[PDB]
């Protein structure tokens, strides 16, 4: 694979059945284009421990929304999450430590999910 | 959920799985045993079935439950049980661990379960033994004769029952049981220790041995010297056990502790013997472990079988001997090849990697070279071992944790004092190694860079002034030598750590200090990562150091150079960010304060603050017509920087900040004003979500901002009476109506903050203020507080600070609420005892510390009558149930000094109405008699199970020991362990 | 004094 | 290759959310204390094959404490716990390991400084040094700011596997795969999740 975007980032998962939101991880949050598929995934690991938090395609239809008490962070719901297993569905959000790096992300998140629709 | 039904009889092969499913199980499974047998553990009828258990089970673990479940019988309510009971219960314990060291299958394979049960018989003897035993001792020893796992065993019997006597009985029994206890153990411990030696001199199961030497291990801490010097049992230790390794870990210890004996200092034979247990311990060593040249990092490092821990436990071992004993080996010329040696181990061990030991050898290492530079006539025995320790600690100098580092730079200090040659010479050697690349390293120059820094001040002015240069044209010749941004940044950075390190030699060449400073202007503009914070960084540290340099007009200069770094100051900081601008500005505080003559200093200040002033005034002007603009975020941001620069420059200058606090302060509190609307609509508009949005939150920076610029210049301020008179009223019409009349979620905690510094400073001035800012936060903060312990954590804090300082500065503002308000005062402070959170629990139990005193300062007036009438009791009951309901044990020390003062009160007659009703009680009877009546009738509804006896002496004790803390806190603790168990022992409370 | 060595420091840049 | 660990230490002191933050990466906001034990399996990817932690989260309040010292039975390593803004804490650090030692007399045990992201640090690290003696290793760490919350893991791992080079290591990461009748479903929860403010926004992360 290749490395198209690295952001340091914490993500966080809602729990909806508790109306909360719970961190899922922090660390580097990259953007990786498989080279036999052109295909771009988002990666992203926990320091120290280096266990995914993050396994999921860039897909197209995927919107990003902003959280209500964050000018630095993206809401979107995704449907098929590997990082702990199965692809499961969740709510994930994605805080970065400025709103330059959150604008940055949309942009690369955004040109990913035009490569992804080829 | 079978076996917790006891109207049947117990399925033990049901208990077996039952047991097997939560120890091996996994899953659901294995969570539903897990509740299954807490609750069969929990029921009070289990003991009942626990010899069914020990009996008939086949499985290890259900037997350890079973002497669980035994064990919570025999530490609370054995005295409740009838007299045979306690009979067959220990007849059976005593019998079953006969039967176990009988069978060598079992004996051999179930050792979890024999030191249980060998638990459980301890436990039997502190309730027993010796009034109802006296012949244990004895009978112990005799059957120690007849098999070898007993007489193994009987050591473990033995090390357990010192352990709960000597080493964990402070907290678990009172204090007439613990000494019993000890007073039983001492006289028979001949007895004991004269098998414990036959052992030891005779053989041969090692594990038997093994077993005693760690018995001996606890004796140890409290035994007689006499037993070890007067014997021959230090040979045995020192040569014998020293070789073997199965005892080789334990032997070491036990040396640790006999190092820690006490000793007669004046006799010259038991010198002889520490001095020659210590010889033949470090004979062992060489010959049997490894010699002193060995590389014990890497031995360390390789981490095989118990090397680790046996060169921990050898660390621990020297340094305790060496720190006590060493002036034994110094004099003596025969001995001093054995005193090289060990500290050439500890040389060793010094060099291995691990954080926390290294941290032990450099205690001693302190100790040491401490003493080498007060003591007369002793460093010339240590040059060598010195000599290598500068090597060791420099090249193990750590980022100036903070902590290990000001212990490496206090020994490298002393070392540097007691050879400044040789230490120059290894750290320009060490940059020798950097220059050539042998030890080239990030890592390693940032170091050595450290250690260089450290001991700065301890070389004469000459000598460090040549130190000084030659360090620094290395390190520069380095820089160019080094190819990138990311080498020479480091070593750059390294350049400035240096001199920022050493402000003597800046202070005396002015051309080098201001070019070092041009230089770290320059690097404000690097946008490497880092270079910006330690040009910033290294600034503010050489102004703290050398700002007199700066005020003072230079010879070979037009003016003080602090003026040059005004008038250029936009275009030095133009690059920073923020939060380092306002570094820079603080900096320049700094220097400015230095100059005494006023007027110069205001012209300074407004010089300085000229550009925040004027971005201020056009924000004044234009957010101002019209309030859209504090919707922009940017001009938030402005204005919040604004603030935060006049905070950074109010924090350094303190009381001369106040020209320019004037400047501002009326368009500030206006601007407060203004801000507090916007949050207040933006809540109506958009609900207490509106709170979590970035524009509310810069909105409440400003305001958090405000708030701290003000309380910065009044808790530094000297002129007290421009405090009361200019600014403390604005301030309260400002702050005051606004926090009380938003709703909870709004309210910023930073205003009771404010409030406790204006009370703390200005408050004894200010009656009438300190009610007015009662009225507008007592009640409405309370009810944000009152109905949990979690909500609103930072109001809780600060909202008892206050009260606090209230109460110490303006009592009077308390006697002037109203019988209400006074009451939820009370209420409050109670409240306060219950909190878990320690900032919390502290300040209420302080405040009615005080207030008690505030009342008792009143004398025999009508409010101090009507006080102890309504709130003397509640105090009292109030402070027992956290004293004795085992969750607020941190404020233990607290709780029993108010109750202490609380009683005192009464047996000193400084309360002058009865406190009862008249009716309740016979007229002319004694507060002190009706308080005794009062605490029994209080203690028997709250502990049913203690006897009246109990608590006629305990109180008995405690009002007869109010004056003594110590003592009567000692009696709490004895109560506090006799409501845990049953048939506590009154005479108990005679102790004292 | 120290004004050889004050021109080294000023001239440093870790950017050669 | 599995391994038994139980943790203990006082009520409050930060066990539980300890585990959490291994287990799931979230941090738990709220105390609730244990009852008994709750055990949790957690698995580590080294350089020498996983490693599988079968975590004992044992209950540090008295009253809540369940078969107490039942739960270390057949312990492989051990988790020590204390708070360094409760002096209290580290005053019954010997009583817990007293019960320990008892039961499992030759286990590597980890002795654990918690919540050292407070300011207001009360018990001094000068002051913590009842690890020498007992030969525990010690660790100042934070499960709030991750300060040092892999290090008990990584040395009790290395002593385990009796390798002192063994190094976490990146779990491999396969690829990851690619209907109307749900999206209303999702919209509803995502419009929930927009409206619920994330928490710790003064962070910097
Ligand atoms: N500031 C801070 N708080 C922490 C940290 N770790 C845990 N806490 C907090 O301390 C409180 C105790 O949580 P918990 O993990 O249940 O402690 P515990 O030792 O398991 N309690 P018990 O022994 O009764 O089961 C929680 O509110 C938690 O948020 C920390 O590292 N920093
Ligand atoms: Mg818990």
């Amino acid at each position: 694979e290749e490395v198209l975007y690295k952001v340091r980032a914490k993500l966080f998962r809602f729990d909806a059945d508790a109306k909360e939101w719970k961190e899922r991880g922090t660390g580097d949050c990259k953007f990786l284009k498989n080279k036999k598929t052109n295909k771009v995934r988002i990666l992203m690991r926990r320091d120290k421990t280096l266990k995914i938090c993050a396994n999921h395609i860039i897909a197209p239809e995927y919107t990003l929304k902003p959280n209500v008490g964050s000018d630095r962070s993206w809401v979107y719901a995704c449907t098929a999450d590997i990082a702990e297993g199965e692809a499961e569905a969740f709510t994930f959000a994605i805080r970065f430590g400025s709103k330059e790096n959150a604008d940055k992300f949309k942009e690369e998140f955004e040109k990913a999910q035009e490569i992804n629709k080829k | 959920e079978g076996i917790l039904d006891f109207s049947n009889d117990l399925d033990i092969a049901l208990l077996d799985q039952v047991v097997s499913t939560f120890y091996q199980g996994s899953g659901v499974q294995q969570k539903q045993a897990q509740e299954i047998l807490t609750k069969f553990q929990d029921n009070p009828d289990a003991w009942q079935k626990a010899d069914q258990i020990l009996q008939f089970s086949t499985n290890p673990q259900s037997k350890f439950i079973a002497l669980s479940i035994l064990d919570k019988l025999i530490t609370r309510k054995w005295k409740l049980l009838p007299n045979d009971h306690r009979i067959g219960i220990r007849n059976f314990v005593v019998g079953m661990i006969i039967s176990m060291c009988q069978d060598d299958e079992v004996f051999k394979t179930q050792k979890n379960l024999i030191n249980k049960s060998d638990l459980t018989l301890v436990q039997i003897l502190k309730q027993e033994w010796p009034q109802n035993w006296p012949e244990f001792i004895p009978e112990l020893i005799g059957s120690s004769s007849s098999s070898v796992n007993v007489c193994e065993n009987n050591m473990i019997v033995l090390k357990l029952l010192s352990e709960e006597v000597f080493d964990f009985s402070a907290e678990q029994m009172t204090q007439a049981k613990a000494l019993h206890l000890k007073n039983s153990m001492s006289k028979e411990f001949e007895q004991i220790f004269k098998l414990c030696f036959q052992v030891l001199e005779q053989g041969s199961s090692s594990s038997l041995i093994v077993a005693t030497l760690e018995s001996l291990l606890r004796y140890l801490h409290w035994i007689p010297y006499r037993y070890i010097y007067e014997t021959n049992i230090l040979e045995l230790l020192s040569t014998k056990f020293m070789t073997s390794p199965d005892t080789r870990a334990i032997t070491l210890k036990c040396l640790t502790e006999v190092s820690n004996l006490k000793i007669p200092q004046d006799n010259d034979l038991i010198k002889r013997q520490t001095v020659l247990f210590f010889q033949n311990t470090l004979q062992q060593i060489a010959t049997s472990v490894m010699p002193v040249t060995a590389d014990l990092k890497a031995t360390y490092a390789n981490a095989n079988g118990n090397d680790q821990s046996f060169l921990q436990d050898l660390a621990m071992f020297l340094t305790t001997y060496l720190a006590r004993n060493r002036a034994l080996l110094e004099s003596d010329e025969s001995l001093r090849e054995l005193l090289l040696n060990a500290h050439q181990y500890l040389i060793q061990l010094s060099k291995i990697e691990e954080r926390e030991l290294f941290k032990t050898t450099l205690d001693y290492w302190h100790n040491l070279v401490a003493d080498l530079f007060y003591e007369p006539l002793k460093k010339h025995i240590y040059e060598e071992i010195c000599s290598q320790l500068r090597l060791v600690i420099i090249e193990n100098m750590v980022r100036p944790t903070i902590q290990l580092y000001k212990s490496e730079r206090e020994v490298l200090v002393y070392l540097t004092h007691l050879n400044v040659i040789d230490t120059e010479e290894i750290m320009i050697s060490k940059l020798a190694r950097q220059i050539d690349g042998s030890e080239w390293s990030w890592h390693n120059i940032n170091t050595l860079s450290w250690a260089i820094g450290s001991i700065s001040g301890t070389m004469s002015e000459d000598t460090e002034k040549r130190f000084v240069v030659t360090v620094i044209k290395d390190l520069l010749g380095l820089c160019e030598q080094k190819r990138g941004k990311d080498n020479k940044a480091v070593v750059a950075s390294d350049i400035m750590y240096v001199v920022g390190q050493y402000p003597r030699f800046l202070k005396a060449h002015w051309n080098f200090l201001r070019t070092v400073i041009l230089k770290l202007f320059e690097f404000m503009h690097e946008t490497h990562e880092g270079v910006q914070d330690m040009a910033c960084d290294t600034f503010i540290k050489i102004v703290q150091k050398c700002k007199y340099h700066f005020v003072i007009q230079q010879p070979r200069e037009s003016e003080p150079f602090i003026q040059t770094i005004i008038r250029d100051i936009q275009k030095t900081t133009a690059d920073l960010q923020p939060q380092q601008v306002h570094t820079f500005y603080k900096a320049c505080g700094i220097i400015i304060s230095e100059e005494r003559s006023v007027a110069e200093r205001n012209r300074l200040l407004s010089d300085l603050m000229q550009l925040p002033n004027m971005a201020w005034d056009t924000i004044v002007e234009q957010s101002t017509a019209n309030p859209t603009l504090l919707l922009d975020s940017e001009t938030v941001k402005i204005i919040a920087n604004i603030i935060k620069t006049n905070v950074a420059v109010c924090t350094s200058m303190g009381a001369d900040f106040y020209p320019q606090l004037g400047h501002i302060y009326y368009n500030m509190l206006q601007l407060y004003r203004a801000v507090s609307s916007m949050i207040s609509a933006q809540v109506a508009a958009e609900g207490l979500i509106a709170t979590k949005t970035p524009k509310v939150r810069g909105l409440r920076t400003i305001k958090k901002e405000i708030l701290k610029l003000v309380e910065t210049y009044i808790s530094k301020a000297r002129n007290l009476d421009d405090v009361v008179k200019v600014l403390v009223e604005p301030l309260l019409n400002a702050v005051l109506e606004d926090y009380m009349n938003n709703v909870p979620d709004a309210r910023d905690a930073e205003v009771l903050n404010c409030m406790t510094t204006v009370v703390e400073k200005v408050g004894h001035m200010i009656p009438q203020g300190v009610i007015l800012i009662l009225q507008s936060v007592f009640e409405c903060t309370l009810d944000m507080i009152n109905k949990d312990f979690t909500e609103y954590p930072e109001h809780r804090v600060e909202f008892y600070k206050l009260l606090k300082v209230i109460n110490e500065k303006s009592f009077a503002a308390f006697l002037e609420l109203p019988p209400a308000a006074f009451k939820l005062f009370v209420d409050a402070i109670c409240w306060a005892f219950k909190h878990n959170n320690r900032d919390v629990e502290v300040n209420g139990l302080q405040i009615a510390l005080d207030l008690v005193k505030n009342i008792e300062r009143m004398g025999n007036v009508p409010f101090a009558n009507e006080f102890h009438k309504n709130y003397f009791f509640i105090f009292v009951s109030e402070t027992f149930f956290v004293l004795t309901d085992s969750d607020h044990k941190s404020g233990f020390s607290k709780q029993a000094l108010l109750l202490m003062k609380l009683i005192s009160l009464v047996y000193d007659n400084k309360i002058s109405v009865p406190l009862y009703q008249e009716a309740e009680v016979p007229q002319g009877t004694s507060n002190q008699v009706y308080l005794s009546q009062y605490l029994a009738n209080m203690l028997s509804n709250a502990f049913p199970h203690l006897t009246s006896e109990q608590i006629a002496s305990f109180l008995s004790a405690l009002t007869k020991q109010c004056k003594d803390l110590v003592v009567f806190k000692g009696t709490l603790r004895d109560f506090l362990v006799q409501i845990k168990e049953v048939g506590g022992d009154p005479t108990d409370y005679l102790f004292a | 004094n120290l004004n050889e060595l004050a021109l080294k420091l000023a001239g440093l840049d870790i950017n050669k | 290759v599995q391994f038994k660990l139980v943790l203990v230490g006082d009520g409050g002191t930060g066990k539980t959310t300890f585990v959490k933050r291994h287990l799931t990466g979230e941090f738990e906001k709220k105390y609730v204390a244990t009852l008994g034990v709750e055990v949790h399996p957690l698995v580590f990817h080294t350089n020498r094959g996983p490693i599988k932690f079968n975590v004992w989260d044992t209950a540090g309040q008295e009253k809540f404490g369940g078969l107490r010292d039942g739960y270390y039975i057949q312990a492989q390593c051990a988790i020590i716990m204390f708070d360094v803004t409760s002096r209290v804490t580290y005053k019954n650090v010997p009583n817990w390991h007293r019960d320990l030692v008892r039961v499992c007399e030759n286990i590597p045990i980890v002795l654990c400084g918690n919540k050292v992201d407070i300011k207001d640090r009360k018990v001094k690290a000068k002051s913590i040094v009842f690890h020498r003696k007992k030969n525990l290793q010690y660790y100042d760490i934070s499960a709030k700011s991750n300060y040092n919350f892999e290090k008990p893991f990584l040395w009790l791992a290395r002593k385990l596997i009796g390798d002192p080079n063994l190094e976490f290591v990146a779990m491999p990461a396969l690829a990851p795969p690619e209907d109307p009748a749900l999206a209303a479903q999702y919209e509803h929860d995502l419009e929930v999740a927009q409206t619920t403010a994330l928490p710790d926004e003064d962070d910097d992360l």
